[PDB]
């Protein structure tokens, strides 16, 4: 915990400096470390147009962690950061099982209902499912909450259908 | 659970739809296309269920859309023409000799075919660097693989079992026919 | 024939791969035979029926696993 | 003056590979691993789990047929030769005993079996090469005594008795 | 205010079935379910499955890397043999039999002169 | 997808060789079915690759073969044919767009492609031998 | 629709090069769909509400069955990954089935 | 598991045909040539003749595939008419059509 930070920090300096590259798994522990938080913007600011390979067998980790950050921290452009990087090239293989896959994407569209516009987040639930998940009922009652806040109360029953 | 032909919008990228080549889904493909001789007052039969419909061999994956979009993709695997052959006149002259394989695609678990192992050579004799006699030998030796009208000497191989091995096989015949043909023997003399 | 026709056409024989030294009718099979893989060893004689044992035992097999009616 | 043009080579998978960038994602369809059949599309997470592990224990039933019965998937049919479409073969075929064998279940992973010859070996007097018995250490060391599918080291276990027993530690072993 | 690529190091450093279990745990990171049909198709070819395009229909058949000379010209086996008699023209028959034929390996021709090599010895 | 796009995309590796690339004066590909539609809409769709791909391309009909045998009742078997003659096509585009029209071929379709490959003497026979 | 109207109305449930003139391999292909089709009805016993499709495109399988809706679909994905893996290892080819499920057999008339 | 008694019989002359074929061939190739001497091609006559009897390529028959008819069988298609008209009829043979 709060103890480990700065050697943390230490550590991942040292690996750069001795020319070991780092992986999504050293960031997925540091992540998760901190985590218990503005090192993922620079984290993050490194990671932009980088493509990545297999590694370490905890570096299917990191996306479902570093999104994890985006929902507390309630940050948008980190969220739309994180995503654009797993967009890239082949970065969507590290999505990692179902259950990680499912909780990457139900954090990730809470996010995007309670702080977008609401015809994006229209945009994004017809983009989104059920091509990349099937979603969770308090994705439905956020949606709606959503739909409340924007005034759009034209939707609530596509939005019943969908949900049945 | 109703069929998604209902959520597809009238301006989406159908070659997402059906990328590769797949059969009729009556529940994807969102026309109202009918196939079935009908019966007296009757109508040919709706897609949904339809054995007809399942056993075309719909081009659904390959629409002008797709197919454009794949050969704008496919552009970069190419080579270009060298712009020197402009037609068969300056082919045969900077490239005088032809080489005839065949391949066969048929469907099944084995890919063997034997008849893909011929190999056929085609070479105009004015081509070659032959004298009167030396032309006039060559003719005689290879009978009729050679055909006056065309001035082709035409070298079937088919003895090796691969093609590789035939084609090399009809260089070497060439080669050796071409050699003794600018040779002198004994007995030429007794013509 | 001719002297010159002969000689040419053993010479021919001998570019292309075929009988050299003379000779007749009947001697000419073993040629054919051993140019062409014999009817026992076509692959329509030897392999003509299918398994049968493969077939029916599997059948037994995955009836008895409960796998097929 | 012909310029006859360089040759392009690329892998065999590379078309594929440009076909499928020029395609993008279907958002109106469940994923490609379900079928687009409305009554068998799942409807929901728990459905889609459901139905994937379903058809994953289907395939493992009709592997596990295959293996059982090798004789009636043996002949072969397809040209060219296709290695992943055939029985696989998980019992020694060596019966003697010597260290051939040894190392052949040790390449099979059966555990008790080349804990078993190897005493059988000590027991015939023939002295094991060092890097036959690393081999073993290795397996009992990251199989911890149990045969394939959490396991604690278990005091006096094969692999420290068989360490013990070892004429020449090297670092490897250790 | 400064990345967090900067700072204190720890100043020390400067530039079997173990392994092969290490890479099948890094080959299960990206072990995803196929998303298409051309990820399909793709995943067919590598494992073999699939033909490869464009058809070759001498696909894993090299022939065991003989040249046409080691079929057409099968002459040099007949040196044990009469160099004059009967039982030269007859094998000179058999090889010029055996060298058109397509469907035999240059092992089976072979095999074909050394079974008559051994009948006419013992005769 | 109307927002959730691919920000890159991995094109696939085509190496630039050394070797000289293969030179075919013409390739003849003979479609066989026993369906004329299926063979139609095939030529379109064949027909429009060569000419997306820049290769020159003619489509020709070969007469139709029928074999007809009596077990009374007399059976037949139809067989269409239809020939797309390509023109003055390098190697590597021949192997591209044959791998395309034929991982496309139809159930049912069989093919023959004959590919006559332009070559230039051996040094072997530029003269003859002292 | 009786025999004589084959090519007429009806189609070829299977389709293959096999037949064509000039192929090779017409008595596998056969033996191969004979087996297909009594293998299928074994192992989809009263859910084929019609005739399978047997179609073959260089060294695929693709078997196209009509099913109904009476069995569950945890049973049918089950069947279908069983019967992929089996007539895969069978045939030493990549077979693949697929399903399209109809309320109940699609009536044409009454003969 | 052959469909009869007749069918395995031809199962075993198959196999036979198929392990002496070669053997068959290089002592029948003795006999069918006009140089070797008569003393030789006379006892060749003699080794095919002990060769065993079913080994014979004249003696296998083209039974049926699934019903072992002896006689009435496509060679294109290993069936019987019978079995051949059941296929052929319901359209299960790609390509098959009744000709008008």
């Amino acid at each position: 915990h709060v103890f480990a930070r700065s050697p943390a920090l230490q550590v991942l300096r040292e690996m750069k400096a001795i020319g070991i590259e780092p992986s999504l798994a050293t960031y997925h522990h540091i992540i998760r470390l901190f985590d218990q938080s503005f090192i993922i913007y620079d984290i993050m600011n490194e990671l932009m147009g980088k493509r990545f390979s297999p590694k370490d067998p905890d570096d299917d980790k990191f996306f479902q962690s570093a999104m994890s950050i985006c929902s507390s921290l309630r940050d948008l452009e980190l969220a739309y950061q994180v995503h654009g990087l797993l967009k890239t090239g082949d970065n969507w293989k590290f999505i990692g099982p179902d259950q990680h896959r499912n909780f990457y994407y139900s954090k990730f569209f809470d996010l995007i209902c309670l702080m977008e516009q609401i015809d994006v987040t229209l945009k994004w639930y017809e983009d989104l499912i059920p091509s990349a998940y099937f979603p969770h009922s308090q994705t439905m009652i956020h949606l709606l909450q959503a739909l409340d806040v924007a005034n759009r109360l034209e939707v609530i029953p596509k939005i019943w259908k969908d949900s049945k | 659970l109703p069929p998604r032909t209902e959520k597809m919008a009238v301006d989406q990228d159908w070659p997402s739809v059906y990328p590769v080549a797949a059969p009729f889904k009556p529940s994807a493909v969102p026309l109202p296309v009918r196939m079935g001789y009908p019966v007296k007052k009757g109508v040919p039969m709706a897609k949904e269920g339809n054995l007809e419909l399942l056993k075309i061999p719909n081009f659904l994956h390959l629409t002008p859309v797709a197919i454009k979009k794949h050969c704008e993709a496919l552009k970069d695997f190419c080579t270009e023409w060298p712009a020197a052959l402009d037609s068969d006149e300056k082919c045969e002259k900077h490239f005088p000799i032809e080489i005839d394989s065949t391949d066969y695609v048929s469907s099944g678990p084995s890919v063997r075919n034997p008849r893909a192992r011929v190999v056929v050579l085609r070479v105009k004799l004015s081509s070659l660097n032959l004298d009167d006699h030396a032309k006039k030998k060559l003719i005689k030796l290879v009978g009729e693989r050679y055909c006056k009208t065309t001035d082709v000497l035409t070298i079937k191989t088919d003895r090796c079992p691969l093609r590789r091995q035939n084609y090399d096989y009809a260089v070497y015949l060439l080669t050796v026919l071409y050699h003794e043909s600018w040779n002198t023997e004994e007995w030429e003399k007794s013509k | 024939l001719s002297e010159y026709a002969f000689r040419m056409s053993r010479l021919s024989a001998r570019l292309f791969g075929e009988v050299t030294r003379p000779t007749n009718s009947k001697s000419m099979k073993v040629v054919k035979l051993f140019s062409e893989l014999p009817l026992a060893k076509k692959k329509e004689t030897y392999d003509w029926y299918p398994n049968h044992h493969t077939y029916a035992e599997l059948m037994q097999t995955l009836r008895f696993l409960g796998l097929y009616r | 003056e012909v310029v006859i043009p360089k040759k392009k080579t690329w892998d065999k998978v590379a078309v594929l590979q440009a076909l499928a960038s020029t395609v993008n994602r279907d958002t109106t369809a469940v994923p490609y691993v379900f079928q687009d059949d409305p009554y068998l599309m799942p409807a929901s997470s728990l459905e889609s789990r459901s139905f994937l592990l379903a058809k994953k224990s289907g395939e493992n039933v009709a592997k596990f047929i295959i293996n059982s019965y090798p004789k009636y998937f043996q002949k072969d049919i397809a040209e060219p030769h296709i290695p992943c479409l055939m029985p696989e073969y998980f019992e020694p075929q060596i019966k003697d005993i010597s260290e051939a064998a040894l190392k052949e279940r040790i390449e099979l992973r059966k555990v008790k079996a080349s804990v078993d010859m190897f005493d059988q070996l000590l027991q015939a007097g023939t002295t094991v090469s060092l890097e036959t018995t690393n081999s073993l250490l290795d397996l009992l060391c990251y199989y911890g005594d149990q045969e394939p599918s959490g396991v604690t080291w278990r005091a006096k276990n094969n692999a420290e008795r068989i360490f013990s027993l070892m004429p020449e530690k090297n670092e490897h072993s250790y | 205010r400064k990345n967090i690529f900067t700072g204190k190091r720890l100043n020390i450093f400067d530039m079997s079935l173990w392994d092969v279990e290490f890479a099948k745990q890094l080959a299960t990171v990206n072990e995803q379910p196929l998303q298409n049909g051309f990820e399909e198709l793709i995943q067919w070819t590598k494992e073999g499955k699939l033909w490869e395009f464009p058809i070759n229909n001498e696909a894993g058949f090299d022939d065991d890397g003989s040249e046409f000379h080691e079929h057409i010209f099968l002459e040099k086996h007949l040196e044990s043999f009469p160099k004059q008699g009967p039982i030269r023209h007859f094998m000179e028959l058999v090889t010029c039999g055996l060298s058109k034929n397509p469907y035999l390996s240059v092992k089976q021709k072979v095999e074909h002169i050394e079974w008559f090599r051994n009948y006419f010895n013992e005769k | 997808l109307h927002v959730d796009v691919p920000k890159d995309l991995t094109k696939p590796v085509v190496t630039i060789s050394d070797e000289p690339d293969i030179l075919y004066k013409r390739l003849s590909v003979l479609v066989k079915g026993h369906d004329k539609a299926v063979l139609d809409s095939y030529e379109y769709f064949a027909v429009l690759a060569a000419k997306e791909l820049g290769i020159s391309i003619k489509v020709h009909e070969p007469p139709r073969k029928i074999e007809r045998f009596t077990l009374r009742v007399q059976y037949e078997m139809r067989t269409l044919y239809r020939c797309l003659e390509l023109e003055h096509l390098t190697g590597s585009t021949a192997d591209v767009y044959l791998e395309y029209i034929q991982r496309n071929l139809p159930e049912g379709v069989a093919m023959e492609v004959t590919k006559t490959q332009l070559e230039q003497l051996p040094e072997h026979i530029k003269e003859p031998i002292w | 629709h009786a025999p004589h109207y084959i090519a007429h109305r009806k189609g070829w449930l299977s389709l293959h090069t096999g037949n064509l003139d000039g192929e090779d391999h017409a008595a596998e292909r056969t033996v191969e769909d004979v087996f297909l089709r009594k293998f299928m009805w074994g192992t989809f016993p009263g859910c084929l509400a019609d005739q399978l499709v047997l179609k073959r495109r260089g060294n695929q399988l693709e078997i196209c069955a009509v099913v109904l809706r009476q069995l569950s679909p945890h049973k049918y994905y089950f069947l279908v990954g069983y019967s992929e893996t089996l007539l895969s290892y069978f045939y030493k080819c990549p077979v693949r089935l697929h399903l399209q499920t109809v309320p109940s057999k699609v009536v044409y008339k009454y003969l | 598991h052959y469909v009869d008694w007749r069918m395995w019989r031809d199962v075993k002359r198959r196999k036979m045909a198929y392990e002496y074929a070669d053997e068959r061939l290089r002592i029948n190739s003795l006999r069918k040539n006009t140089i070797l001497p008569k003393i030789l091609q006379d006892v060749a006559d003699e080794e095919i003749a002990a060769l065993p009897r079913d080994s014979c390529p004249v003696r296998i028959r083209n039974r049926c595939v699934m019903t072992s008819r002896p006689r009435g069988v496509k060679r294109r298609w290993r069936l019987s008419r019978i079995v051949f008209r059941h296929l052929a009829d319901h359209g299960q043979l790609s390509g098959i059509q009744r000709a008008t």
